[PDB]
């Protein structure tokens, strides 16, 4: 009679595709934090992140976290298709130590940090068609150092500029030079933006310093797929319902633990 | 919920020498530790900040070192404006919660106190209280004990004492605890007794007086 | 030049809500955030709470949560802490200080925001009191010199200024003119919510039949006065 009160404890990995987090969230795996290599190009029906989770690449930070975080959530899929931009004049994969991948200074694997090439940097202009019938996501990124002079060792501009448009939306970031608490030895911060090149739109890229350029796109669609916190283990059973505190039978008419659920899960 | 554990709680030493304080806390907090200087009466400066940095108008005989448990804070040479109390902060995660603080004092008197006592006044008395002052005049270290004895009977609850600054100029320490009663009960004994132990005394000093 | 400046520190009974106000010039505001320190007196340094530069991320101390509610006001650049149902221990000299963080200066963990740093600016801090009590002038009695205090060749007298509200008190020797040699204690609050204190002086023995001794007690919340002679017993 009395509504379901009960759950196993765990987070049963059938029917639903269960892909976890452990130490990396969705975002970090979207960028390619070096201990994330394992994530590349793999789906997910529900993407469950957990709280030990843990950056340990170069220090971000993301203007619109959870839009961001929930496009490639509904997507369900990492997949990653890698194009090749004309970065004509400047030099590109730029490393840090503060992202050490097989114990060398590395970077996001899915971004390209573009900086000087003897000295010189020309204004950077590429496009991209997009002759698909799916949107793309370009995740891209505007680099803040901590001096002037780390900004003309990098660049050799006393002022950048980054512009990404296209034929409907255009965006346009500053970046802010100034000094930052140190974070894995850097005095310097990252801003992480992304932009939705529908099919037929063109994607382009005016860029005067400071650019995190991307190396591709990733399928998104508005898909059944999510993602949830949650530290419930996985476990070896099936479950047609999944809620923050572990697998419920969806047999009872309404349940009372936890707003949060995925599946066909009767009432909270 | 982070502790923060700082030792020693005070240290003396002369001008020139090299004074190191640290500070320990429960967790792995990396370098996401600060150093503050709080003259006395005046408000925090902050010093060393990422465990390793120091903040620009400091000198360099300040530093810092230090990283996931252990912290130390260095001066080469101590001077007589760093006489102060320097506390650690962290900001790993919430809640920030600060360390207990080290006291910065000087060494070298080691001299006795000299042990006054006061009878309360007779003008006191008509207010309808009695307030017996004992007296401990530059003395050092400022370890002290004082105990007071009514009628050959030690006392506790029912006094106070309060300890000045080191003084400029023999870095002594002074001492008075204050022995609160009402006439009723300060009539109803006669000998009143104010015993003080301290390092630089051979035995337990004792003034007292009678009625 | 970057400075804070805060107010509204006084005296106010016990269970009564309390707004604490701290404004800065000379940096951009909306820049950082801010911070709040209380310091028990004597005792070290206690955190309270955080503003993040957008109002949207704050926290409150254990010690502190559900009592106080800290707010923002930018433009003006100030910096609000309400205080709620004050008990005793919330006597402290309340600080305000800055971020140190850059709205940029964001780094992500795994979902921590971390936003939270040092300070880097303070303000001068505001006395904050909270009791029952009510102003009143102290009662000022000699501790009169005799044998019981005599150590060689100098002898020791003072007065006992006892029973007064609020802090602080001045006590001079002579009109100031007897400097060498006093030592004015730092007041102890007794259980009746008074303050208390004792301030003595040592002058040769050979002057006490001779030389007049009067400290000089002042207390400016009450108003008073008070001129009292310490002579030989
Ligand atoms: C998420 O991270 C998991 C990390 O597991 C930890 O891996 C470290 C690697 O060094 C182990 O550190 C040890 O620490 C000991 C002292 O505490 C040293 O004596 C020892 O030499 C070694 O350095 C640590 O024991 C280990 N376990 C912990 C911290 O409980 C990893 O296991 C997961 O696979 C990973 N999940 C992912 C990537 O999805
Ligand atoms: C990005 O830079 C390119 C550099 O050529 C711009 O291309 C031309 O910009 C001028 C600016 O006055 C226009 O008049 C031309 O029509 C542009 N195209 C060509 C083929 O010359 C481009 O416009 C810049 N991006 C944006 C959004 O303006
Ligand atoms: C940069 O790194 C990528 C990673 O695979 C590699 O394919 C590429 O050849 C490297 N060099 C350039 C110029 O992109």
């Amino acid at each position: 009679e009395l509504v379901q009160s009960s759950s196993t404890g765990r987070i049963c990995d059938s029917p639903h595709q269960i892909l976890d987090g452990e130490n990396c969230t969705l975002i970090d795996a979207l960028l390619g934090d070096p201990h994330c290599d394992g994530f590349q190009n793999k789906e997910w029906d529900l993407f469950v992140e957990r709280s030990k989770a843990y950056s340990n690449c170069y220090p971000y930070d993301v203007p619109d976290y959870a839009s961001l975080r929930s496009l490639v959530a509904s997507s369900g899929t990492l997949e990653f298709n890698n194009e090749s931009f004309n970065w004509t004049g400047v030099a590109q994969n730029g490393t840090s130590s503060a992202c050490k991948r097989r114990s060398i200074k590395s970077f996001f694997s899915r971004l390209n940090w573009l900086h000087q090439l003897e000295n010189r940097y020309p204004a950077l202009n590429v496009t991209m068609p997009n002759n698909d019938k799916f949107d793309k996501l370009y995740i891209w990124g505007v680099h803040h150092p901590s001096t002037d002079s780390v900004q003309t060792s990098v660049y050799v501009q006393a002022s950048g500029r980054v512009t990404v448009s296209t034929k409907r939306s255009q965006q346009t970031v500053i970046p802010n030079i100034g000094s930052r608490p140190w974070v894995r030895g850097v005095s310097s911060r990252i801003s992480i933006y992304w932009t939705i090149v529908k099919p037929g739109d063109i994607l382009l890229i005016n860029s005067t310093g400071n650019l995190i350029a991307p190396r591709g796109y990733f399928k998104i669609r508005s898909g059944k797929s999510s993602i949830m916190r949650s530290d419930a283990p996985i476990g070896k059973c099936n479950s047609e319902c999944i809620t923050p505190n572990g697998s419920i039978p969806n047999d009872k008419p309404f349940q009372n633990v936890n707003r949060i659920t995925y599946g066909a899960c009767p009432r909270y | 919920d982070i502790q923060m554990t700082q030792s020693p709680s005070s240290l003396s030493t002369s001008v020139g020498d090299r004074v190191t304080i640290t500070c320990q806390a429960s967790q792995d907090i990396s370098n996401f530790l600060n150093w503050y200087q709080q003259k006395p009466g005046k408000a925090p400066e902050l010093l060393i900040y990422d465990a390793s940095y120091l903040q620009g108008g400091v000198p360099s005989r300040f530093s810092g070192s230090g990283s996931g448990t252990d912290f130390s804070f260095t001066i080469s040479s101590l001077q007589p404006e760093d006489i102060a109390t320097y506390y650690c902060q962290q900001y790993n995660s919430l809640p920030i919660t600060f360390g207990q603080g080290t006291r910065l004092e000087i060494k070298r008197t080691v001299a006795a106190p000299s042990v006054f006592i006061f009878p309360p006044s007779d003008e006191q008395l008509k207010s309808g209280t009695a307030s017996v002052v004992c007296l401990l005049n530059n003395f050092y270290p400022r370890e002290a004990k004082v105990q007071w004895k009514v009628d050959n009977a030690l006392q506790s609850g029912n006094s106070q004492e309060s300890v000045t600054e080191q003084d400029s100029k023999d870095s002594t320490y002074s001492l008075s605890s204050t022995l609160t009663l009402s006439k009723a009960d300060y009539e109803k004994h006669k000998v009143y007794a104010c015993e003080v132990t301290h390092q630089g005394l051979s035995s337990p000093v004792t003034k007292s007086f009678n009625r | 030049q970057v400075q804070l400046v805060e107010s509204g520190g006084g005296v106010v009974q016990p269970g009564r809500s309390v707004r604490l106000t701290c404004a800065g010039s000379g940096f951009s505001f909306s820049n950082f955030g801010m911070n709040w320190v209380r310091q028990a007196p004597g005792k070290g340094l206690e955190w309270l709470a955080i503003i993040s530069y957008d109002g949207s991320k704050k926290w409150y101390a254990d010690s502190v949560k559900g009592r106080f509610t800290i707010s923002r006001d930018d433009a003006k650049n100030t910096l609000f802490l309400q205080m709620n149902s004050l008990t005793a221990e919330d006597t402290a000299v309340y600080y305000c200080s800055k971020d140190r963080g850059d709205v940029w200066s964001g780094y992500y963990r795994g979902g921590d925001y971390h936003y939270y740093f040092g300070m880097d600016v303070w303000g001068q801090g505001t006395t904050v009191t909270v009791s029952g009590a009510s102003t009143k002038g102290p009662s000022v009695f000699p501790l009169a010199p005799s044998s019981k205090s005599t150590s060689g060749g100098t002898a020791a007298l003072g007065c006992l200024v006892k029973d007064y509200f609020p802090e602080p008190v001045t006590v001079s020797w002579n009109s100031g003119a007897l400097t060498s040699g006093v030592h004015t204690f730092p007041a102890v609050l007794q259980s009746s919510g008074l303050y208390s204190l004792s301030s003595v002086v040592t002058v040769p023995s050979s002057s006490l039949g001779t030389q007049t001794y009067i400290c000089n007690v002042n207390h400016k919340p009450s108003n008073t006065k008070v001129d009292k002679r310490v002579e030989p017993k």
